[PDB]
């Protein structure tokens, strides 16, 4: 369990929220207010 | 202490069968009166060792099919036999008793194989211990193939006749009273697996809503059987298994539950979690242990089941609100002899006992209050007893109780939560207006 | 048998590290007819984990019919926890051998038996500065509420 | 070692050392000093003093304010001379119930 | 809490009182004691250690909706709930049989991150004291609050070099840290590495 | 007691329940509430 | 997509991750019955010696004491171990008496490919230990000559005295009435020649596959003689003579 | 005395059960419908705006009976799932 991995095992397990990922942090990108950075951060 | 010489046995005659891994004695005699006022008593001797682990004493006449009032008293010890007419004081009458012990004889090499075939070893007395003079005396012996005496007396005539499928003795035509001075020990071949029950205890849980009656046994189970020598090798025992080997090993493979007439959702449970390997066919559960249990292995497990409560209560003539419980006391393994038995009846939540009443002696009973499920007050009633020495098939008796029920606690139950449920909706008004 | 300096046995408080023990254990010897005192100054006493921690010699303080008993002093555990064994074992040769041991476990200071905040010297100006700030914010507290 | 062997003794280490009473007392007169000078300031010298006062059922519920916040203080510091935490909890749950409508009651009809 | 076992690691025993996160056990214990005495349910207790995750596997999904609730409207907090309910990346460390510490230790992750944001948002003390506290019961149950201690420090830092200063920030992270801390020292596994 | 298949089904009707209760909800609230 | 999600998120749970770890469905449960052997055929007071990664369920399950488990905070405790099952039988019997050791046991796949037994991880063991005791144990010699891991029978002379291999493989050959055992995880051929015989333990348990073996440690002599000297005098009795020879031994003490 | 015991036993009827237990789990879930859909009334008037004792006569009132569903749906489900009373 301390390895790396590839990128089957991300749609594996997240099935479609994968590809909105990336889409909902530019969208947060676009309006920043306070806690969209620690959700950015997080991230 | 000796009592006082009324009786002379004019004929006596013993048979000991050593067949089903517990001896039964069952001595048949006839007995004269020695002409004196007309008196009503027998003492039958055991022995201080042996007396110490009997199961079973009755005595009925050979001409009637009725017992009589056989009881135990409470260094030879004695037992009370009593006649429901006085008899004369010149009269012959024949009668019959039947003893079931408890002790099983050890196995003498102690260490064989697991393909070998054991021998055991039993030491009895030859010459019967009576509390009156006998005048004529017979011993045999059944239930095995093949007897062999050990260290034998030099004298001829104390010495066994073999029989084709017995082992009897030469009849003495004198024998005086409080005579124990010969042990003999002899060896018998003996192949089944000497199941031993530890700790038993039984829970039988009533139920009036479901109308259920669930079982729940948890044994603890031993083999007394000769150990294997050179350890275990799971090489030997599944080679010998693939030929026609099988047939009375003395390990145990599968134990065969009797249940009631009518079970449903078996389960067989081990402290370790569920096996796997059981069977329920019509009125037979078999169950196969994790590991078969050689000489000196304990196995521990549990086992369940469910019947209809139709076929063990029964409502009163006179009331509706009177119930009689009739619950079976034992069914395990077919032959099996069980060292302590706890037996356990849950009455419902309001449940009021006015009668008990078993068949066997037991040692003690007492009546507590054991909570479960949605028990919110006081829970169940636990009426616990205590037997000491039992065996599986023989000891076979129904413990009867006789409690009442009424309606005005049988609908308690659903009023116990309605209290909770509105005591919580009334705390979170108040939680949420102030 | 082994127990506590004052008396109290294992079972009723186990024991902990840096505590007081007693170790006691009797010898006879048969000459063919009768047990008699063995009266033996070689004999030693190990408590060892793997390896000896302590090697005691045993002196005789006790006297009976037909049994000599030798004790050890009063001495301290050892300072780490672990799992000890009280061992005992009289072996030399032109005479019988004798063994005897027993595994106790020999647990850690529980938080209730460290000293106190206020036995402590060196920790008398920590609880003033913290009586001092709570008494300081209760007369806060009060007064903020009573003034204009 | 057929015959006897040497005698062996567990050597301790030594404990941590406290230090010297006076200095500790020293140091405790030093606040004790500095926490009266604290409340000397308060009181007089900056003029921060009781200026009004709630009366009535307002002085009450005052009461009862003063009596929660100083009743937690009594049962930490009960706390903290060897008092179980699970009845620390229970004097604790015992004494915010009242005290929380209390002191919130208090907190709206005055301000 | 003082535990020695001493049937582990045989000739040198194990201290289990400083070498444990005493957290999940004692809420399954709480909970065991609750369903046996206020219910009257006596359950089993290995059906309790079972049995733990699955229902502690609706309380991370109300918190991640509350948590949803903040960052945009209460619709789009429900969705959130329901990708986290039936997601097999949560699912993997949180079925039937596993009784480990992440099964207890992703809902107050969530817990604690909501009441930051509720006190980052607002600026009320009330609201980072609630953090504190279930940052101090994450300490306690799980070894991974490593991860809060450096993230909320990060946001409070990106919010301070953005040139979004206010007086909010410094009133919920001091409150935050000073009780945090402080509890977070009293779980004797953890010591004095947060100043070390 | 319930088989794996039963259950099987049983999970997958609470997830299209709870996946199409949401929709609704959204859908009633961006056109019910002031935009 | 929303439903795709549940069809997707239900298919991957039901498939891959809802295993149980203590029951190979292929419904094979090998653990629990030697565990359960273990917890009512021996006494409460028994030491129990594997290797780190089954510890907390012989903790849990058997109820019994063991010597390493699975929070590894003693790197040199576990050292111990590795050496004790990478040692001729000589050694481990020295190295597990002294930690007052009864019983040893060992996984082996080798009768249903289980691929998880201890067998395959035995080159851990070998690092673990040879970090500490170069001189002790070298993992150059466990190989063979060319350089392979091997347990057939063009095997090194220091693997097939090792402990493991001896304990492992030991009625193995045997189990097949041709006499040629075909290993499963390894796929290499196993003659009854190869494995020598295990003098200081004797096995006391074995599960119904082969998979958890249980041996216990041999009690010392009674007349102070090694057991291999005791093996030898049981396995070769009658033709093992000698007329006459004068012991060479160090002068009496 | 066992014999008489043993006597009455037999003599008497079987017992007869009150609600069989194969038509349990339809009272069980038309209980279940019935308990929240009157315990969600309570709980709209708790909320609803009105005279304090108008709230708790409609609270109590329709509280009693939900109590009482709940209690008597909380048997014939704890029967149904296989562990009785
Ligand atoms: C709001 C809550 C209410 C309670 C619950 O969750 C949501 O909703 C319950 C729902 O209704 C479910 C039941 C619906 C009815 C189903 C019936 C089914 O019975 C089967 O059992 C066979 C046995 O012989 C019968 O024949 C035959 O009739 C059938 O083949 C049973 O196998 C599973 C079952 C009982 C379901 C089990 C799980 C539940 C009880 C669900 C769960 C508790
Ligand atoms: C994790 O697990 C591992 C493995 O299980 C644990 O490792 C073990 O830890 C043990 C304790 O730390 C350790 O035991 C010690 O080993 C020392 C090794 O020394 C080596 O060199 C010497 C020569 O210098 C060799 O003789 C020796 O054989 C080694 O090769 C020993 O030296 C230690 O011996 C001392 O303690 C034992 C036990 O009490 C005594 O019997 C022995 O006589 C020594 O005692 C002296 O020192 C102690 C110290 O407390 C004194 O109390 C005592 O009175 C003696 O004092 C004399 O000597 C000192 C020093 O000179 C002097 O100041 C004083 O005045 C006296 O003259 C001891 O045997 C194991 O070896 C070790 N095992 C391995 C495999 O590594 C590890 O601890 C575990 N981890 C944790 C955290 O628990
Ligand atoms: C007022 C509310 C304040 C609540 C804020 C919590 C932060 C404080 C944390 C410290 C409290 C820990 C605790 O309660 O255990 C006390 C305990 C018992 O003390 P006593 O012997 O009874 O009395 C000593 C007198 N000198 O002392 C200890 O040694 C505790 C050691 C570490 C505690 C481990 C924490 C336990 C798990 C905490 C989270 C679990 C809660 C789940 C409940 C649901
Ligand atoms: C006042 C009255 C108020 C009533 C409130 C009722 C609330 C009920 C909540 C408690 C439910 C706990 C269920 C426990 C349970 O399911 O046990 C698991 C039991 C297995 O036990 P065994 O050891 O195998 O016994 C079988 C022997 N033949 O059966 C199951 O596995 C089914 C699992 C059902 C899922 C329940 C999910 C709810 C989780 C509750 C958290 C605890
Ligand atoms: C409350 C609604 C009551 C529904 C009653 C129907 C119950 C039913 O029929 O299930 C039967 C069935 C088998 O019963 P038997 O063991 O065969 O007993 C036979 C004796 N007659 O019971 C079960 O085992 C079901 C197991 C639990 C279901 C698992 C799914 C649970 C889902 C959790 C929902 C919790 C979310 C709510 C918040
Ligand atoms: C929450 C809603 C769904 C709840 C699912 C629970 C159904 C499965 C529960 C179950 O299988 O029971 C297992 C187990 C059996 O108990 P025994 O130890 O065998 O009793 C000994 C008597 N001889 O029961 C439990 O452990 C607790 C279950 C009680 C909760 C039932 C409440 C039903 C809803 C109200
Ligand atoms: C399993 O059953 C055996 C048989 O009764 C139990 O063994 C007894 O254990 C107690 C306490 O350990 C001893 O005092 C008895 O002498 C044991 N009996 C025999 C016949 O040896 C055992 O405790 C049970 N439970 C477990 C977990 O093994
Ligand atoms: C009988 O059982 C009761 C109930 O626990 C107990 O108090 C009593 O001592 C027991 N008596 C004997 C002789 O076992
Ligand atoms: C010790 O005991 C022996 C045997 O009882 C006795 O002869 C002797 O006098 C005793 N000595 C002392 C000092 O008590
Ligand atoms: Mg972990």
């Amino acid at each position: 369990e301390h390895q790396p991995v590839s990128w089957p095992a991300f749609f594996f397990d997240t099935h479609f929220l994968i590809w909105l990922f990336p889409a909902g942090v530019f969208l947060l990108f676009l309006d920043l207010k306070d806690e969209h950075v620690f959700v950015i951060a997080y991230s | 202490y000796e009592p006082p010489a009324t009786w002379e046995n004019v004929d006596y005659k013993r048979t000991i069968d050593v067949s089903n891994a517990y001896i039964s004695e069952t001595i048949e005699i006839t007995i004269k009166n020695i002409a004196s006022e007309p008196a009503t008593e027998y003492f039958t001797a055991f022995e201080s060792g042996i007396f110490s682990k009997v199961s079973f004493f009755s005595a009925y006449f050979t001409n009637e099919a009725t017992f009589l009032n056989s009881q135990l008293l409470a260094e030879i010890r004695y037992g009370i036999i009593q006649f429901p007419n006085a008899i004369s004081p010149q009269e012959e009458v024949s009668l019959v008793i039947k003893s079931f012990y408890n002790t099983v004889g050890i196995p003498y090499p102690e260490h064989v194989g697991m393909s070998e075939e054991q021998h055991l070893l039993w030491e009895t007395n030859r010459l019967p211990l009576s509390a009156y003079d006998t005048k004529k005396a017979s011993f045999t012996l059944i239930g095995s193939s093949s007897f062999e005496e050990y260290h034998p007396p030099n004298d001829e005539s104390l010495l066994g006749k073999a029989n084709g499928n017995s082992f009897e003795f030469g009849p003495w035509e004198d024998i005086p009273r409080f005579s124990s001075n010969e042990t003999l020990a002899i060896v018998y071949s003996h192949n089944a697996p000497l199941n031993q029950v530890v700790n038993l205890r039984r829970d039988i849980w009533l139920s009036h809503w479901a109308s259920t009656i669930q079982f729940e046994e948890y044994y603890e189970l031993t083999n007394k059987a000769a150990k294997l020598s050179k350890g275990f090798s799971r090489l030997e025992l599944m080679k010998q298994i693939q030929t026609q080997n099988m047939r009375q090993t003395h390990f145990v493979t599968v134990l065969d539950m009797l249940l009631p007439e009518g079970a449903t959702d078996h389960y067989f449970t081990d402290l370790v979690g569920l096996v796997s390997t059981s069977h329920a066919e019509r009125d037979h559960f078999f169950i196969r242990p994790r590991f078969p249990i050689f000489g000196g292995w304990n196995y521990n497990f549990t086992v369940g089941w469910t019947n209809k409560l139709s076929d063990f209560l029964h409502v009163s003539s006179g009331s509706d609100e009177k119930f009689v419980a009739s619950i079976p006391i034992l069914n395990g393994p077919p032959d099996t002899v069980y060292d302590n038995v706890e037996l356990s009846v849950f009455l419902p939540e309001g449940a009021e006992i006015f009668d008990i009443d078993s068949p066997v002696p037991f040692t003690n009973v007492s009546i507590e209050t054991q909570k479960s499920y949605f028990d919110l007050n006081k829970g169940h009633v636990k009426l616990t007893f205590s037997y000491r020495n039992l065996i599986s098939q023989v000891a076979n008796g129904q413990v009867l109780i006789k409690y009442d029920y009424p309606k005005s606690s049988f609908f308690k139950k659903p009023l116990s939560i309605a209290c909770y449920i509105f005591t919580a909706l009334m705390g979170v008004f108040v939680l949420k207006t102030l | 048998v082994h127990s506590h300096a004052d008396g109290t046995s294992y079972d009723e408080e186990p024991y902990k590290i840096k505590d007081k023990v007693i170790y006691s254990v009797g010898f006879s010897e048969w000459n063919g007819e009768e047990w008699l005192p063995h009266i033996a100054d070689d004999i030693q006493f190990e408590l060892r984990q793997v390896d000896p921690y302590y090697r005691l010699t045993l002196s005789p303080s006790g006297n009976d019919s037909e049994t000599q008993y030798y004790t050890t002093g009063e001495f301290i555990l050892p300072d780490r926890h672990g799992v000890f064994t009280f061992l005992t074992d009289y072996r030399k040769i032109g005479l019988s051998f004798t063994t005897d041991k027993d595994v106790k476990a020999i647990r850690h200071l529980a938080n209730d038996e460290y000293p106190r905040s206020w036995e402590i010297s060196n920790s008398w100006v920590y609880i003033s500065a913290i009586c001092g700030v709570i008494v300081a914010w209760i007369f806060f507290v009060v007064s903020f509420v009573t003034t204009s | 070692k057929f015959g006897i062997k040497p005698e062996i003794h567990h050597i301790f280490h030594a404990e941590p050392k406290r230090v010297a009473k006076p200095i500790a007392v020293i140091f405790v007169l030093i606040i004790f000093i500095t926490i009266l000078s604290l409340i000397v300031t308060w009181l007089n010298s900056c003029a921060a003093a009781f200026n009004n006062i709630p009366t009535g059922v307002t002085a009450v519920y005052f009461l009862g304010f003063i009596a929660t916040i100083v009743g937690f203080e009594v049962i930490f510091a009960r706390y903290y001379l060897g008092t179980s935490i699970f009845e620390t909890l229970f004097s604790s749950l015992y004494l915010g119930a009242p005290g929380l409508l209390t002191s919130t009651k208090f907190l709206r009809s005055f301000g | 809490l003082n535990w020695f076992d001493d049937r582990t690691w045989y000739p040198l025993g194990r201290v289990t009182g400083g070498t444990l996160y005493p957290g999940l056990m004692t809420t399954s214990a709480f909970i065991w004691h609750a369903l046996r005495n206020w219910l009257g349910l006596p359950i089993d207790i290995r059906n309790v250690c079972v049995l733990f995750a699955p229902l502690f596997s609706g309380v991370t999904a109300w918190a991640t909706y509350e948590f949803t609730k903040e960052i945009k409207d209460a619709s789009a907090g429900l969705l959130a709930a329901g990708f986290i309910a039936i997601v097999p990346g949560y699912i993997s460390r949180s079925v039937a049989g596993s009784y480990d510490n992440e099964a207890i230790a992703i809902t107050l992750l969530m817990v604690t991150f909501m009441f930051w944001i509720k006190a980052q948002k607002t600026g009320s003390i009330m609201h980072a004291t609630c953090a504190a506290l279930f940052y101090f019961y994450m300490v306690s149950a799980w070894g991974g609050y490593v991860f809060i201690t450096n993230l909320i420090p990060l946001h409070v830092f990106l919010l301070i070099l953005m040139g979004r200063y206010s007086s909010k920030l410094y009133s919920a992270y001091t409150t935050w840290y000073a009780i945090g801390t402080v509890a977070s020292m009293q779980i004797p596994f953890v010591g004095f590495l947060p100043i070390r | 007691m319930i088989s794996d298949e039963q259950l099987n089904s049983l999970a997958i009707t609470f997830g299209i329940v709870m996946m199409t209760l949401i929709v609704i909800y959204h859908a009633v609230d961006s056109t019910m509430s002031p935009k | 997509y929303l439903y795709l999600f549940v069809f997707h998120s239900t298919w991957v749970t039901r498939t891959a991750y809802s295993s149980p770890s203590v029951v190979l469905p292929s419904l094979i449960d090998d653990f629990r019955e030697a565990y359960y052997w273990l917890r009512m055929n021996s006494d409460e007071d028994s030491k129990v010696a594997a290797w780190w990664d089954y510890g907390y369920q012989i903790g849990g399950m058997a109820d019994r004491t063991t010597l390493v488990d699975n929070n590894t905070w003693n790197n040199t405790h576990i050292a111990i171990v590795g050496k004790a099952m990478a040692s001729p039988e000589e050694k481990s019997y020295e190295i597990l008496k002294e930690h007052d050791v009864d019983y040893v046991l060992v996984i082996f796949g080798g009768l249903i490919g289980f691929g998880g037994d201890d067998i395959n991880k035995f080159l851990w063991m070998i690092r673990i230990s040879e970090g500490i005791w170069p001189e002790e144990i070298k993992e150059r010699d466990f190989y063979t000559a060319e350089g392979e891991y091997r347990v057939d029978a063009r095997a090194s002379e220091t693997m097939r005295n090792s402990l493991l291999y001896k304990m492992s493989y030991k009625d193995f050959p045997q189990l097949f009435n041709g006499g040629q055992a075909t290993d499963r995880v390894r796929q290499q051929m196993i003659t009854p020649l190869d494995v020598p015989p295990l003098d200081y333990f004797d096995e006391v348990f074995t599960s119904e596959n082969w998979m958890v073996r249980i041996y216990q440690l041999k009690k010392d002599d009674a007349q102070g003689r090694t057991l291999r000297d005791v093996g030898e005098l049981t396995r070769s009795s009658t033709k093992t003579r000698r007329s006459i020879k004068r012991p060479e031994l160090g002068l009496r003490v | 005395t066992y014999e008489q015991l043993y006597k009455e036993f037999h003599s008497s009827k079987s017992f007869q059960p009150f609600i069989h237990l194969d038509t349990q789990p339809k009272f069980a879930i038309c209980g279940l419908i019935v308990t929240l859909a009157v315990l969600s009334s309570a709980l709209f008037a708790v909320g609803s705006k009105s005279s304090y004792i108008k709230k708790l006569f409609f609270y109590t009132i329709l509280s009693v009976i939900g109590s009482l569903f709940a209690g008597l749906t909380t048997v014939f489900a704890s029967n149904s799932f296989g562990v009785y009373v």
